[PDB]
This record gives C-alpha cells, structure tokens and sequence, in this order.
DNA sequence: ATCGATGTATATATCTGACACGTGCCTGGAGACTAGGGAGTAATCCCCTTGGCGGTTAAAACGCGGGGGACAGCGCGTACGTGCGTTTAAGCGGTGCTAGAGCTGTCTACGACCAATTGAGCGGCCTCGGCACCGGGATTCTG
DNA sequence: CAGAATCCCGGTGCCGAGGCCGCTCAATTGGTCGTAGACAGCTCTAGCACCGCTTAAACGCACGTACGCGCTGTCCCCCGCGTTTTAACCGCCAAGGGGATTACTCCCTAGTCTCCAGGCACGTGTCAGATATATACATCGAT
C-alpha cells in the first residue's frame, strides 16, 4: 500500500481540496461532481484571500501597527476600485467610514 | 412607550456629523425617529419568524444575520 | 462537538505574504465569513449553469464560466489563469 | 472671552467622528427599545447578548448611509441646511 | 393667423404617449446598433428575431423610468427644465 | 457609428411618456451615452451564455437569463 | 385494482399535484419530499392566480372589451398596493405606464 | 418535442372567476411565466429552511414558513388559510 | 360674455385571421407491496440569561446672546417651443439560398459505492510582549 | 499674535495571541461496474440577402415669449458657551430556565412493476376586433 499524499500537495495549494469536494457533495448542487472542480475552486479562493491580505497588511504598516484589525480591512476594500465593486453591499463591523468632506462646506 | 425618546438629539447629531452634515434643521429629529422605527420593525419580524420555526425561545445572532441577508444587506463578523 | 474553520489556511497565506505581520481574532472572523460568501455564490451559479444545459455533472467548465460571470474583468482574468495552472499541474502529477 | 465663529467647531466634530470607530447610540436605551418592539410579535421572548449588538451595528450603518445621501440632495438646491424634504426625496429615489 | 401658446401641445403629447403602448425607437436603426456592439465580443454571431425585440423592450422600459426619476429631482430645485445634473444626481443616488 | 440612429424626436417621445414637459438642449448627448453603457453589460452576458453552449446563434433565453441576473425580470418571452 | 382517481380530485384543486410533486423531486432541493408539500404549494399558486385574473377581468369591463390583454394585467397589478409590492421588479411587455402628471406642471 | 405549460389550469380558473371573458395568447404567456417564478421562489426558501435546521426532508412546515416570509401581510393570511384547508381535506378523504 | 377654428371622440358598416373546439394516441401518473433508517419521545447536565445593589463622574437638559443664512421681490436677455416647406430612407411585399439547430445510434471512459488504515487538525493549556493608559512637552491654527 | 487644540514622547503593566500536547474520525488507496456523454451522420427550419415602390418621418429655418439667473434687503432661527442634574456604566452576588446531548424504536418515504387515461399535436371554421367614413361636441385664445 503506497504512502498517502494529500491532493493539495499534488496541486501545490494551501486550501483543502478534500474539504471542498465534501462540501460540493453535501450541498446538493448536482448529482455528480467531476474531479477537476475542487482544484479549480480552491485555487480561486486562495488567490482572492492573498489579494485581500496584501492590501490589509500594507494598510497596517502605514498606520505603524503590527496586527491587522478590521479598520485596516475596511480601508483596504474601500480604496480599491475592483474590491469595492465585488463587496459593495457588505458592511464590516467596526470598520467605520473613509474621511471625506464636500468642497462647498470648507471655509474660504 | 416612551422608549423611542431614548434616541436623543445629541446621538442624532453625532450620526449626522459622521455623514458630513454641517448644519441641521430643527425638524430632522422626529423624521429620523420615524425612519428608524420601521427599519427595526421589519428586521425583528423576520428574526422572530426564524426563531419560531426552530421552536426556540431565545433569539440568537444567526436569526439576525439571516434576516439582514434576506433584506439584501450582509453583515460580516457575527457568524455565518 | 467540533467546529471547522479556515483560520489555519488564512494564517499560512498571511505568513507567505507578510511574515512579520499578525492578525487579530476579529479580522480572522471576517475573513472566515468572506470565504463562505464567495464559495456559496460560485457554487450557486455553477448549479444554475448545469440545469440550463440538462447536464448531470459539475465540471471545471462550469466553474470557469461562473467565475467569468461573477468577478470583474481583471480579477476574472487572473483567477482563470490560476485555476488553469492548478488543474494542469494536478493532472500532470 | 475667546469665542469660535459659527461652524468652526462643526468641521472639527466632522473630522473627529469620521476618524473614530466606536458606536454612538446609548446601549441601554436601544436595548429597551428592541425589547419593546419585539413584544408585539411574541411574548416572554429572550435575547442573546450578541443579537442586540448586531442590530445596533446594522441600524447605525443604515442611518449613516441615509445622511450621506441626504447631504447631496441639500447641496443640489444650493442650500447648506438639510431639511425633511431632502430625506423624503432620497428615500423616494432609493425606492424605500 | 392661429397659434397655440407654449406648453399646451406638450401637455397634449404627454396625455397621448401615456395612453398608448407601442415602441418608440426605430426598429432597423436599433438592430444595426445591437449588431455593432456584439461584434466586440465575438465574430459572425447570429441573432434570433425575438432577441432584438427583448433587448428593445428592456431598453425602453429602462429609459422611461430614468426620466421619471429625473423629473422629480428637477422639480425639487424649483425648476421645470430638466438638465444633465439631474440625471447625474438620480444615477448617483440610485447607485449606478 | 450607429449611435446617431437614436434620433432627437425618439428621445423626446420617451421623455413625454415619462411626463417631462420641457427639455434642455444637452439632454440628448447624455442619454446616448447612458444607453450605450447599458446595452454592453447585457450583451456581454448573453454572449457568455451563448459561448458556454457552443452555439453560434444568440437566443432569446440567453437575454432573459442575462436580464434576470441583473434583477430586471422580463415577463412575456418565455 | 380499483379504478384510479387523481389526487387533485381528492384535495379539491384544479392545479396538478402530481406534476408539482415530480418537479420538486427533479430539482434536487432536498433528498426527501413529504406528502403534504405539493398540496399546499398547489393551493397557494391557485389562490394567487385567481386573484390576478379577477382584477384583470374587472379592468377589461371598464374598457368595454371582452378579451384580456397585457394592458389589463399591467393596470390590475399597478393599481393594487399588495400585488405591486410583490411584483415591483418585474417588467411586463406591452404594459405601458400609468397616467400621471405632476400638479406643478398643469396650467395656472 | 412535446412542451409543457399550465394553460389548461389557468383557463379552468378563468372560467370560474369570469365565465364570460376570454384571454389572449400573449396574456397567457405572461400568466404562464408568473407561476414558474413564484414556484421557484418558494421552493428555494423552503430548501434553505431545511438546510439551516439540518433536516433531510421538506414538509408543509417549510412551505408555510416560506409563504409567511415571502408574501405580504394580507396575502399571507389567506394563502395559509386555504393551504391548510386543502391539506385537511386531502388527509380526511 | 363668446365666437370660432381645431381637436378628440362616437356611431355605423365591411372585412379577416385569431380563438375555441374536436380527434387520435402515447407516455407519465396511480395502485400494490416490501425494506430500512430518519424523525419523535423521554431523560439528564449545566451554562448563560435575568434580577438586584452601591456609587461615581460622563453625558444630557436648559438659558441666552448674536450673526449669518434662508427667503421674497425685481430686472433682463436669450433659449426653447410652435409651425412650415423640403428630402431622406423606413416599412412592406416577394423570392431564393444555405448555414446550423435538433435528433438518433453506438460505445467506452468516467464517477459512485465499499472496505481497511492512519495521520491531519481540533480542544485544553501555558506564557510573554503588543498594546493602551498617564503625564508632560512641542507644534499648529484660528479670531 | 495670544492662546486653545492636537499630536507625540517616555514610563508602567496586563491579558490576548503564538506555540505545544493528546488523540480520534475524516481522508486516502484499491477494486468493481453501470450509464452519462462524446462522436458521426442526417433532416429541414429559419436567418441572411436583394429588389422595387410609396409616403411617413426626419431635417432645417424663422420668430417671439416665457423662463433662468444674478442682485438686494431683512429678519429670525441655528450655533457656541455655561450651569445644573439625572441616569448610564462598572463591579459584585444569586439562582434557575432553557439549550444541547444521548438512547430507543416505529412509521414514513424510496424503489420496482404493471397498466391505462390525461393532455399534447393537428385540423377547422366563425365572430371579436381593426378600419374607413361621417359628425358631434369640447376646449383654447382673442376680442
């Protein structure tokens, strides 16, 4: 009997291909699930996770902090013209708002 | 009851300040109270409906998350 | 009872992107909600695409089309390359 | 004594509250309001400590967004003071 | 001679077009536009006769609603002439 | 450049159905751009569904599904 | 082998309980479907159909017509505060708009 | 080949409400799409209710709760009343 | 107060193609029986929700002085609406071609279902340094 | 240009995040086999192209009046500052209602087979609605 090797290690991903395949079967989305579906979906979820964490970390560094907090996630999402479109209907707890004042209101 | 009066004038001013409003007319307070009450009523009706279907007696955070999700607004940080 | 979560995988990605930075529990809860949100959206569209064509099986083409319909242009452009590379390496192994 | 001219403090408050993140409504009054409204639907209900916090976060986000929309409606009429008709117009266009 | 005063014919046209239900855009010029836009996505495409009709019905139903919203934000400024900034405000509040 | 096929009289007729009494001279060029932006987002989706099926003919159902995905359900075309 | 009779006749409904039961099982909504689900859903759909047809038929008489057309359905929906809330996003072909002119625009 | 539609049942209802009125084919098409829409909405919500409680089956309780969530206050009371009447007549037959 | 020139609607007759009904037949709903595991009931644990007291300062309520904003009225000048004569090309009716949507047949590569094995990751515990609070100094900006 | 507000720096100190251990149940490897769907060939629907003709609609011009805009005046209602008071917030102590789990067993739904009638294409024909003509009577603008 060959020594087991995880599917994620074969594909090179960090996310669990086995858990994704299990969730695809238990959700009743269809009666059959092809072998290629979970590798593709795991690769997409990993890409979007890293794409967000990079901007959040840059915001944390600009604030001179070392731990990421929800304020940094709000600042990351609302400053990107594409993330803000995908997550427009989402409110983040303790996120606050972006500084903005109408030019008509400032003093002469 | 009088509990609607607990949303005082200073709290409404602080909310308006966060939104960038510089000057506020004195009639805005009763209008804001009327706008808030219908929103609370709509969300709570759905939350209690989910609580009753489960035969529970305590209202949990998930019932609120699902209610907001049905109204078309998604809350991140409490579950789901 | 035991509860599953993506916290360890998000942390591994963070350690790859910023080794010196850390993450608070609240940020982890937000990330753990964002992942389930996008998972359910993609699986939903892949399911609709299967029924409209009378197919009984979900395949990588359903995922690729759902990705092109849901994500904006540049994000979809990159995500499709990532998924294609992953599937190609998995099959070649 | 020294006195600031009208509006100087308002801009300072705007900057202060846009830079902060805490909640702005008093917790006990809001909790009593929530328990009062629910009594119309079912009697002897109980609430978890987190459900009230979820409702408060949702309500404050809704009101801040409505004020943001109302301020554009005020400027369109060349005014500075917001008035009830600005709220009614914003809600009508949003379809609420 | 005989001549009607400004605005009476406009009201008579309003009463006319709100009673009827026919399409108001020319069919053939619209079809050529649909053919021209689709070419940027794929070449040698073919269109069923009903697809163009579905597109035309959707576009006219969208534009009528947009003008309905624009007129209210024109009246709010105490004007009667609609102008570009009214469209821009309606679209901003609608979130599109 | 077929956008010029949407003539000024047609725009006025649409404004009349909407109840507009008086129209400014710059509304026409703004409306053409708005319509041009609206059409592209629907056609891109219709073509995506057509390509997934490997067909060469765009079909009414592709448009019905494209509109429903945007929240604009259309009744009448099956 | 007794003579077969339809479930709709037992329930007293016009809509097809058997077709609804089939459509539920073929949709993969769940692995099991109970006996009472299709009778309840058929009764609900019959109710909403009869309400729509009643209002459309009344609108037909107000125009001395004898045949229902899309215009009568549009007028029936847009004049009822309950149906208009349920069908707020739906577009009906050949329906047109309701007559309405703002009081500010009428002559002095 | 063979299509499937509700035009028979819609006509049967029409002749009960108004035995002197007819309906055009264009109106019949809209009435046919209306039933498919509401059917999909109710079955969708019933499936979510079943999934949240971790149940394998769909019952009249899921249909009743979905109706109470989807339909407005006055439509909901009547719809629930006659749904329960129909089920009681079926079970007592 | 009314005239009279335009416009919208109504009443009668003729036509035509859309609707309602009947026939043939086939495939999908109903009757009868069996097997098995999902849901219903009862009992136990214990956790987290409701209720109360004491007390101290952060926050709300009430007055008042004044100034800067909202509103009404006036003048003017040019942008848009109404009506005519000209010219562009939309709409329609007909014929012909062939690209490609829809279907039947064959068959073989794919995914589902079982069983045995073990290590990936979840729960409980430890601890130490990132953050926050206090106080005093430096810089900015406003009336 | 005096002085009130914000920022930052040095010191204290604590409890939240990072890391370790035990261990069990979810994922992997190996095998069989049934049918979903990939490919080849054919039929014939309906999408594309061209022509001639009539005349509905779009285009270009003149003109004059009703609207949009800028300026001035005035008066009253928001803002900023100070004092009093009221009820929010924190911390500590009780107790018991209700959520979450386990064990049993029964009754509900899935599956297979037969068989027969509900409802789907197809054909026919007759009357509801569309159109042309005549004319009634309502409204708008000037005298």
């Amino acid at each position: 009997r060959a020594k087991a090797k995880s599917r994620s290690s074969r594909a090179g991903l960090q996310f669990p291909v086995g858990r994704v395949h299990r969730l695809l079967r238990k959700g009743h989305y269809a009666e059959r699930v092809g072998a290629g579906a979970p590798v593709y979906l795991a690769a997409v979820l990993e890409y979007l996770t890293a794409e967000i964490l990079e901007l959040a970390g840059n915001a944390a560094r600009d604030n001179k902090k070392t731990r990421i907090i929800p304020r940094h996630l709000q600042l990351a999402i609302r400053n990107d013209e594409e993330l803000n479109k995908l997550l427009g209907g989402v409110t983040i707890a303790q996120g606050g708002v972006l500084p903005n004042i109408q030019a008509v209101l400032l003093p002469k | 009851r009088d509990n609607i009066q607990g949303i005082t004038k200073p709290a409404i001013r602080r909310l308006a300040r966060r939104g960038g409003v510089k000057r506020i007319s004195g009639l805005i307070y009763e209008e804001t109270r009327g706008v808030l009450k219908v929103f609370l009523e709509n969300v709570i009706r759905d939350a209690v409906t989910y609580t009753e279907h489960a035969k529970r007696k305590t209202v949990t955070a998930m019932d609120v998350v699902y209610a907001l999700k049905r109204q078309g607004r998604t809350l991140y940080g409490f579950g789901g | 009872s035991r509860k599953e979560s993506y916290s360890i995988y998000v942390y591994k990605v963070l350690k790859q992107v910023h080794p010196d930075t850390g993450i608070s529990s609240k940020a982890m809860g937000i990330m753990n909600s964002f992942v389930n949100d996008i998972f359910e959206r993609i699986a939903g569209e892949a399911s609709r695409l299967a029924h409209y064509n009378k197919r009984s099986t979900i395949t990588s083409r359903e995922i690729q089309t759902a990705v092109r319909l849901l994500l904006p242009g540049e994000l979809a452009k990159h995500a499709v390359s990532e998924g294609t590379k992953a599937v190609t390496k998995y099959t070649s192994a | 004594p020294h006195r600031y001219r009208p509006g100087t403090v308002a801009l300072r408050e705007i900057r202060r509250y846009q830079k902060s993140t805490e909640l702005l409504i008093r917790k006990l009054p809001f909790q009593r309001l929530v328990r009062e409204i629910a009594q119309d639907f079912k009697t002897d209900l109980r609430f978890q400590s987190s459900a009230v916090m979820a409702l408060q976060e949702a309500c404050e986000a809704y009101l801040v967004g409505l004020f943001e929309d109302t301020n554009l409606c005020a400027i369109h009429a060349k005014r500075v003071t917001i008035m009830p008709k600005d709220i009614q117009l914003a809600r009508r266009i949003r379809g609420e």
